[PDB]
Formats: structure tokens, sequence, C-alpha cells
RNA sequence: UUUUUUUUUUUUUUUUUU
DNA sequence: AAAAAAAAAAAAAAAA
């Protein structure tokens, strides 16, 4: 028997209204046939359409729009519908649905120009109410309303082409693993030897004053130049600690606590990163809290490392890729790196106006996606490498910390495709 | 390599028991949970500004097409989506003359001008509420852009255009929604630019706020807010277990009184006898002296958690079986000792801290697209990294512009299994009734709590504030 | 303040050491 | 008056 409703429309233009109407009608319990419904196509659909129209269709709904008005496939379907209407001796067979306001009733197709149409131009819900009322009045075959059918069809066809799929993907982070630390953290008994009103930030290697003990991983007499008094210090006065135990967390005492011994390592590591940047002779832009380092215009060959550009031009503003490094010992021994973009007017001197800097940064980062961030970050890191696999930060004349130039790679079991 | 485990995208329930990950797609096809017969809207603003609102409302009566329907679903019209009737006919319009707004706005003092401008609208809204027979569900407050661009802090009025209070906040929106709290009037503030922007053009002649490609989403996020404020349920969560109250604490600075005094505000979510969800604020704001404490001393901590537990017993009958106190700040032991005392034996109290500060960023090896949303780098049993912002395939784009930052979730106190903690925050990121988006970047407890705090710290004369979000968002 | 997101600005506090 | 490890208030841009 004829219990299917055929919806003709323009395939590449009227998908939204046709989708909404079909998904509503199916949920309401009306059998619906439409070309956007079935997923996949073959050569058979040309005969399938004709046989469905001539043998199964009970009502033929024509989406009337400026696109579907003079579309060849739509016109062919409409002609077959007219022939079926003649054969079935049912005048209320074709029910045009006008959804375009620019398509006046005086310019609709000749097959439709005589047919009363349901007005979807103003409100779609009013048109749907009219469709339902006309269907109950004309006693169209119907089933009990069930929105779950529409949900199933929507999930099967439309949320279907873009779904969670399983396939492993490797990820690149901005965390740089630390290969090694010195064996012991040294607490030098400088006392009166180191002046009380002296700054440790100018001293060569990283060293922070704790109580009366200078906290550093360096050797005792590494600090003779800035501290001439330290020539006659006794090395037995040091309270060197097994740093590996501190990282594990085993060591803790009245003299020093694991919380206050691990916060003194990150300061040393941060100052060591700053000193390495100073040694690398890369400039700095001072931010709210952190100090970020960017590379000049010309220090690199053609202002690019490897095949990847790090300094470029945006009108008169030369944008410079910048990084900032901070060490965190909580999860893993890690030197985290952040991405920053700064601008210069002449390629050497920074613009002091924060507003224009922020506006330029936003404008330039407008079009920088994942690959334009990862590539430049890893390029800067590789430029900072001391070897092919790692770079070291200097904490003494003999003590060094090896930080990998390869960011910590993670692993995901889920991904997708463009 | 280090494993990252993906959490299934949560589903939000719609009418007829239907589930869908997307709010816009599910709502456009199945309709909202409850039947609102119609939105009798009240309009206040300039007579010139009423035309723009009428035009926009007539516009959203009709379907609105966005640039790429795959990226963002089209809007099929308010009545098609909501089964709720909303014309421009039947709006009660209260006229605000341009002379009135010019009288107060052109003043040297910013706080005084803001107070006068708020008073001008609130007096007419109150008079219409009290002495007019016409009933209005929600009051859409149209504000011009001159008032907007010179009625917030740090706005320096040019000398040539100056023509001529200090206890309140100089922000128009915060003070506006704070002073109406006693009257319980649901309101929605609109700028003339947020409305039909095409008239407003820059120096080049183009619109300043070009919403040409994002028109459908603009209609989606305006209509949903209007439906929510009128008493409608757009959607609900489906995967939340029984007996689980959540609560979210956020501390805001209060500058009107000497010392910031650090007011604390909370938002509460749970389930009902049946299947209905309750997302109501739980705010009694408990002020905390000292400049930067952000830690609530035991008396007011007890007050907060006792109010939270009683508001659950009063509606379900028995105490929550696992409270997940989310917060944006770390807990020191002082709150938790007090919290344990008021809690009974059966309740398993959990304090979870959520933070964006941690600088971890995943960059995928190849491709101009960011990490899939739902990946969780579990550091250990008590802490984890969760990417609530990122790529989800259905919306065709990432939720962010650059590589997104994950959420640092740490189970600071209680015990809690980390998987369930990561599986509820992701679910919470979907109930943002202020916006019709796929998902939020932060859980809505910490977001609606932040909003309700930002509104309740603008006026000092508030007492027993309303707990419904109609009056806050 | 239709939203949401990402930065840049300051400021502040605590635990600690002199 | 420093340090790190945690804190919120505020403004500007750009997409969703
Ligand atoms: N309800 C209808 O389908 C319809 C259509 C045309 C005329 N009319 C009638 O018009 C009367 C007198 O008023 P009028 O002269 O202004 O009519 P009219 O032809 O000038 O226009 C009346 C309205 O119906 C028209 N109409 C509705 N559906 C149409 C369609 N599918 N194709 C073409 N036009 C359509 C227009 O919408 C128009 O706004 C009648 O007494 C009457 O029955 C009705």
């Amino acid at each position: 028997m004829r219990n299917k409703i055929f919806i003709s429309h323009a395939t590449p233009d009227d998908n939204d209204f046709t989708r909404w109407l079909a998904l509503k009608l199916i949920g309401l319990g009306y059998e619906v046939w439409c070309d956007i419904l079935f997923l996949d196509k073959g050569v058979d659909f040309w005969s399938n359409i004709e046989k469905v129209i001539r043998e199964d269709t009970c009502k033929f709904l024509l989406v009337s729009s400026s696109y579907s008005n003079q579309r060849e496939g739509v016109l062919k379907e409409l002609a077959v519908a007219a022939k079926v209407k003649k054969q079935l001796k049912d005048d209320k067979f074709i029910i045009p649905l006008a959804i375009d306001e620019q398509l006046s009733y005086d310019d609709i197709n000749i097959d439709i120009v005589r047919l009363n149409a349901i007005d979807f131009k103003m409100s779609w819900a009013r048109g749907l109410k009219d469709i339902l009322e006309a269907f109950e009045k004309q006693k169209v075959p119907k089933e009990v309303a069930d929105a779950s059918k529409s949900n199933l069809l929507y999930q099967q066809i439309f949320l279907h082409d873009k779904s969670v799929i399983e396939k492993e993907e490797i990820y690149d982070s901005n965390w740089l693993s630390i290969l090694s630390f010195p064996e012991e953290l040294r607490f030098h008994e400088y006392n009166w030897m180191l002046p009380k009103r002296f700054d440790v930030r100018e001293l060569t290697f990283p060293a922070v004053r704790y109580k009366n003990y200078l906290c550093t991983f360096a050797w005792a007499y590494d600090f003779t130049y800035h501290l001439p008094k330290t020539e006659t210090y006794h090395k037995s006065k040091t309270i060197r600690i097994p740093t590996e135990e501190i990282l594990s967390g085993s060591y803790d005492s009245n003299f020093i606590r694991n919380a206050e011994c691990k916060r003194l390592i990150v300061q040393l590591l941060n100052k060591a990163f700053e000193l390495r940047m100073k040694d690398k002779e890369v400039q700095e832009y001072e931010m709210s809290n952190k100090t970020a380092y960017w590379l000049e215009k010309g220090k690199l060959e053609k202002d690019k490392f490897e095949k990847t550009m790090l300094v470029g031009k945006q009108k008169d503003k030369n944008w410079h890729f910048a990084i900032s490094g901070a060490s965190k010992l909580y999860p893993f021994p890690v030197l985290m790196i952040s991405s920053h973009i700064f601008f210069t007017a002449d390629g050497k001197k920074l613009i002091d106006s924060s507003s224009v800097q922020h506006s330029s940064r936003r404008r330039q980062g407008k079009n920088w996606w994942n690959n334009t961030w990862r590539t430049k970050l890893l390029a800067f890191i590789k430029y900072l490498s001391d070897d092919d696999t790692s770079f070291y930060l200097e904490m003494g004349s003999e003590e060094k910390v090896f930080v990998s130039n390869e960011p910590v790679k993670f692993k995901g079991n889920v991904s997708y495709n463009i | 390599m280090k494993e990252l485990i993906y959490i299934e995208e949560p589903k939000i329930l719609f009418a007829h028991g239907q589930k869908c990950t997307d709010a816009r797609d599910g709502l456009a096809l199945f309709g909202p949970l409850n039947n609102l017969y119609g939105i009798k809207s009240g309009v206040i603003g300039t007579k010139q500004g009423l035309k723009i609102f009428r035009d926009y409302l007539d516009h959203i009566q009709k379907p609105i097409y966005n640039s790429n329907s795959i990226t963002r679903p089209m809007f099929p019209g308010f009545e098609a989506v909501f089964d709720c009737k909303w014309e421009s006919t039947g709006i009660t319009f209260k006229e605000v003359t341009n002379e009135d707004i010019g009288k107060f706005l052109y003043n040297s003092s910013t706080h005084k001008r803001t107070y006068d401008l708020v008073s001008l609208f609130i007096d007419k809204i109150i008079s219409a509420n009290k002495n007019e027979d016409e009933n209005v569900d929600v009051w859409f407050v149209i504000v011009p852009d001159e008032i907007y661009k010179y009625c917030r802090p740090n706005s320096v009025l040019p000398k040539e255009m100056v023509q001529t209070t200090y206890n309140y906040d100089a922000q128009f929106h915060d003070q506006f929604k704070a002073r109406l709290l006693k009257h319980t009037i649901p309101t929605q503030i609109f700028r003339e630019s947020t409305l039909a922007w095409r008239d407003f053009k820059n120096a080049f002649g183009l619109p300043i706020r070009d919403f040409s490609k994002i028109e459908g989403h603009l209609a989606w996020t305006i209509s949903t807010a209007a439906f929510y404020k009128a008493g409608g349920k757009p959607w609900k969560l489906s995967d939340v277990r029984n007996g689980v109250c959540y609560l979210g604490l956020v501390y805001k600075k209060v500058e009107k009184s000497k010392n910031p005094r650090n007011a604390c505000c909370a938002a509460q979510m749970f389930l009902d006898n049946g299947d209905g969800t309750v997302f109501k604020g739980e705010v009694g704001p408990w002020y905390n002296p000292k400049n930067g404490q952000y830690h609530l001393e035991p008396k007011e901590a007890k007050a907060l958690l006792s109010q939270s537990l009683q508001s659950y017993k009063e509606q379900i009958g028995e105490y929550p079986k696992e409270v997940f106190i989310h917060a944006k700040t770390r807990f020191n032991h002082q709150e938790w000792d007090a919290f344990l005392e008021v809690t009974p034996k059966e309740t398993n109290l959990v304090g979870v801290t959520i933070s964006k500060t941690k600088p971890l960023k995943l960059y995928k090896t190849e491709g101009d697209y960011t990490i899939l949303r739902g990946n969780a780098y579990v550091v250990n049993e008590r802490s984890a990294f969760l990417w609530t912002v990122g790529y989800v395939p259905k919306i065709q784009t990432a939720l962010s512009m650059e590589v997104p930052n994950p959420l640092f979730i740490e189970i600071n106190k209680g015990e809690a299994d980390i998987k369930q903690v990561l599986k509820d925050i992701l679910s919470l990121t979907k109930l943002n009734y202020n916006a019709c988006i796929f998902a939020d970047g932060e859980p809505v407890t910490l977001r609606f709590a932040d909003k309700i705090g930002e509104i309740l710290t603008a006026s000092t004369d508030i007492k027993t504030p309303p707990l419904a979000f109609k009056y806050y968002i």
C-alpha cells in the first residue's frame, strides 16, 4: 500500500529545511522518503525514485524555493508526481511548500502555479502545523509518534560522519624532560665570608641563600671571583645532601624540609635557564611576572632556524617568536616552556606600548593553528640544543643538568580525521 | 610513551526522553523539556531603540542561516525550536528619553553617573512591575553604546563632552542586576550593537561587531537565554547519579568596604525525586576578612555547608551520599575540619580543586587542528589534567583558537576516584544556560558561582538574595 | 553587558630565611 | 625585600 511521503527538493541548496522537516515528520510517525536521508548512492537511485513515486508515495511534498523552482531533477520528479496524481484520481496529492520569501506566488512553476501551497515563509512551525492538519484531514497513513526513530536516523546519517573513532595518536607537549642532576646539593658555610648585603643574582652560577647556607649544586671554590673572601673556606663544613633522595622525598630534617628543599631547586633551575639564555645571547621582553626571550632580526641565517621561520614581518611590525622556561618538580622533573609573540618596530627595539603589542599579537595569532605553534616551539628548542639529543644548563664548573631538546611525548588511544 | 585516556562525551536529555551530545541539534529537533505557553516580554529603553528590538524579534521569528551549518547549526525560528510563542506584539514598552540619559551620563564622576544611569532604568522597571496591569515575563533592557562605553570602570569622559554613588560598583551590569535582586525581576540587558549591528559601522564603513557569519549562533544564544529567564527548561543532564550534590565555591573581592573582605559565593547542583535536575545558586555570601585569605574560617564554612546540605534534605528527604565540593582555590585544613563536623557519617565529602594555571599544552604531530576534547592525562590517583577545551568532531572546529589549555583537576581532600571526578566535570561543562554552545571550558558550578558572586558584591544592601539564576544571568 | 576563548598588564597573600 | 607556589581584577581581540 501507499504509506510513504515523498519530499522533493534541491539537493545542494535546501538541505537545512528539508532535513528539519524530514526529521520532524519521521518523529511524528510519518514514513518519509528523501534523497538526503539515505547514506550512500549508486546508479540505481534514478529508477528507485521513479518506482517509489509511482508505487509507494501517498503524498508528494515539493519544497518550493528559488533554487528548486527550475531544477531539472526537481522538475522531472514533479512531472512524474503529476502523472501519478492523474492516475490515482486524487487531486490533493502534490502539496507544495513555499519556504522562500523572494519567490512570489506569481513566479512559481507552471505545475505548481494552480496549486494551493502551505506557507513556510514567515514561521516554520506554522507551516508544520498546517502540514500536520492537512495530513489528518486527508487521512494520510500514520504510525504512533516516536521521536526515538528520528534520533536513531539522525545518529545513523546526519553526528555520523564526524564521530569518535579509535586509532592511536602520539602527542607533543611543551614539557622538556631533564636527563640528569648533580649528585648532591651543597650547603656552603660561607657566613661572614659572603657579605650579608650582597645579591646572589649577579653571582656566576645559580645559588640562593638559605639561613646562613648558600644553596647551590656547584663546588665550594667555584665562586672566588665575586667573593674573594671565600679563598680560605673549609669543604668539610658543607652539608651536601643526596639530591636523588630529595626528588624521591625520603630526605627531611630540622635543617631542611623536602617542601623547602625542592622549592630551592626550581629557583636554581630557573636562574640557570636565565643564565643560559644570556649565554645564548638572545634578548628579553619583560612581562607582568615572567621574563620571555625572543631572537633578533638577523642573528639566524635568513631569520629562520632549520626550514622554519622564527622572525617575520607584519607591515612595519617585525613579530618575534618568544619562549619562557619554568621548572616544576611536582609531576616529573620538567622544564616547562611557554609560547609568546612580541613585536618590534625596527627589529631590535621593542615597542613599549602594551595595547598595540597585544593587538598585534592577537592579529598575528589569528591564523596560527597547532602546526604553527608546535613547529616554532620545537625549532626554538632545537636552536637552543647543545647536542643532537639534549642541551645542558650550567650549574657549576663541573656540575651540569641535561635537559632534553625533545618534548615529552604522550600517547592517546583516540583521535579523528579532518 | 605516556597514556592519555579519553572520556566519552556526556549526553544531555531533551523532550520525550531523547539524548544528544549537542544542545543546539538536540533542542532544534526534539524541543525543550517544559511547555512555556508564551513569553510576555517587557521592553525598556529609548523609543528609537525599541525599533531595533522589534526588528530583531521579528527576525528570529523567521529561520536564520549561518555561514557553515556543519560548523554551527542553523536556527529554524523561535517557535520551531521552543514550542513557545514570542512575537513583538504584546511587549510592554517603557520609554526612556534621550534627554534623560544625557542628563546623567555626561558627568565628571564615574560612580555617580553609573549610579544615576542604573537608577533611571530600575525606577521605571519597578514602577512598571508594581503599578502596571500588564504582566511581563522578562524585562529586556536595551542600552545604547555611549552609555555602555562610558558606564564601566576606567572610562574617562572626554573634557569636551563632560557637561557636569561611591558605595556602589561602577559597573552598569553588576549594579543593575544587584539592585533588582530584592524585587526578583528577571532581566536581560542588550546593547544596541548586540542587536541589529548592521546600522552601526566603523570608520571604514564595515560593522564594528560583524556577526554576519555567526548570526545563527547569536540567535541561538539569545533565544535560549530568553527561554531560560521566562521559566523554561532548555535541557538537562542525564548521566548524574542519585545522591550527589556538587556545590562550587568562588571567592570575590569586595572593594566598597575597607579591606577586600573576600566574599564567598556558591552554586549548587543535584537531582530530584524522579528525574528533574536542580541547578540553583546556594549563596549566603560569607565574607572573609584579611586581604588575600581566600580561605573561609570555620564558622562561615559551617554556615555554607549546612545551608548546602539542608537545601538538599528539604527537597529529597535525606542527605547527599557524596558531596563534590568543587573550587578554584586550594583548601587548607581549616575549612575541611569544620566541614567534616557538620557532615554526617554516611556522607562522603570530597573537595576538588580546578585550575587553568598549569602550563601544559599538547601539540599534535601533524595537522592544523588541536587535541580532541575529552583526553585526560592522569598524573596519579589524586591529580589529573583534563582537556575540557579542544576539538570535538561534530562542531567541525576546536572550541578555542590556539592550542587549548587543559583543566588541572586535583582531589585536594576526601578520597574520590579520579575517573569519576573527571567524568562529572566534563558533564558539568554542558549546563551553561547563559549560552547555547556545544560545551563550556569550565564546569558551570565555578562559572555560575563566579557570576553570582560578581553580582552580589556590587550592592551592600542586599539581604537573603534570590537563589534562582533567572535573576543573575 | 549575546557569547566563549586565548593573551597581556599590575597588584596581593601565605609558608619560610636574614 | 627577595624568592616560589597560589590568588583575583581588569581590558583588548577574535573567533564561536
Ligand atoms: N487560500 C488560497 O489558497 C487562496 C489562493 C488564492 C486566492 N484565494 C482567495 O482570494 C480571495 C479574495 O482575495 P484575493 O483576491 O486578495 O486573493 P489573492 O489571490 O490576490 O491572494 C490571497 C492570498 O492567497 C494567495 N495564495 C495562497 N496560496 C497561494 C498559492 N499556492 N498560489 C498562489 N497564490 C496563493 C496569496 O498568499 C495571497 O496573499 C478569495 O475569496 C479566495 O478564496 C485563496
